[PDB]
């Protein structure tokens, strides 16, 4: 649940992936309940401190493993721009729609990050962009109501 | 609006309209209501199929592509071949649909066109089929070095 | 819609045009071409 390793399915055996769980990181201990009672995640967005050339793009996927609450495709956000970036292109608050990863609770969950084409061993992609990272950083907006 | 959701979802096979709510026989009344029906099932059957989809960018050098091709077909240094094919009228360059020369038509003559196959890209190999089945362009954008 | 939307990467060809670029004939864009190391496309692209 904290582990990091290649992928389950088929399509992504070569793609190696990271995860979090929400609870783990204790979020709730930042601020004191009074006065939060729930905490509900408003946005997810990215941010990699690695080391690309120009004309180079970063490849990756933030899921989430319950997609128990629902939203039609929030489940899941792509990450292209690597330095912070939410996910998809011109963000949107006063969107219509919901965001990918709004409404989730911080309390429960896993989060994974996958990158295609991870191996090296098979000729990938991203074998020398992952070889930069230091490591992943999340900046995660929540909410206390 | 029927076309712009065949659109909207790659599904073209979708029939919302049908005829016909106008009646020779009686006023054609009732038509407009009629009509007013298949567009609540259309916006109905849209909602219910829609998805906030993994949004991502990809940048592309078309000199990489050229360069890139195969030993079979002819690949070449884009800077090259484009003051080559500059000073003389006749000049030629790539395998076909990644070709670049001048301007077939009468107009375009004296025009210089770069080519590039969509296809030879193999953008489908970025993220692992699943997730992407329909891989739709937002939008292009051009940046000239 | 904004152009090129709804378009299928699989297949289709894509074409860049630079108009006047002969130099044999005196055209404006004989010196802005000679000077291009390549072109560079940003691809928006969706997934679903």
């Amino acid at each position: 649940n904290n582990n990091l390793a290649f992928g389950a399915g088929t399509d992504t055996k070569t793609s190696l992936q990271a995860s979090v769980s929400f609870a783990d990181l204790k979020i709730r201990e930042d601020y004191p309940a009074s006065l939060g009672k729930i905490r509900r995640i408003k946005q997810i967005s990215v941010t990699l401190p690695a080391l690309l050339g120009p004309y180079q793009d970063v490849q990756a996927i933030l899921s989430y493993g319950d997609k128990a609450g629902l939203a039609n495709g929030c489940e899941a956000l792509a990450v292209s721009h690597g330095m912070n970036d939410s996910g998809q292109f011109q963000l949107d608050f006063n969107d219509g729609k919901f965001l990918p990863f709004e409404g989730i609770a911080i309390d429960q969950g896993t989060l994974t990050l996958s990158f295609p084409n991870a191996s090296m061993p098979e000729k990938g992609k991203q074998a020398t962009m992952l070889k930069t990272l230091n490591d992943i950083i999340l900046h995660i907006r929540y909410t206390i109501k | 609006a029927e076309q712009a959701y065949r659109w909207e979802l790659n599904d073209d096979s979708a029939r919302f309209i049908k005829p016909g709510a106008w009646q020779g026989t009686y006023a054609g009344l009732l038509a407009g209501e009629t009509l007013m029906l298949s567009l609540a099932q259309m916006e109905d059957a849209h909602l219910k199929r829609d998805k906030r989809a993994l949004e991502v960018e990809r940048t592309v050098s078309l000199a990489e592509v050229y360069a890139g091709l195969p030993k079979d077909n002819g690949p070449f240094s884009l800077a090259q071949e484009i003051d080559k094919l500059v000073s003389q009228g006749s000049g030629s360059a790539g395998s076909g649909n990644n070709n670049l020369a001048f301007g077939a038509g009468t107009d375009t003559k004296t025009s210089l066109q770069a080519s590039v196959s969509f296809a030879d890209l193999k953008i489908r190999e970025d993220y692992p089929a699943s997730l992407g089945k329909i891989r739709r362009i937002k939008q292009i954008s051009v940046t000239l070095p």
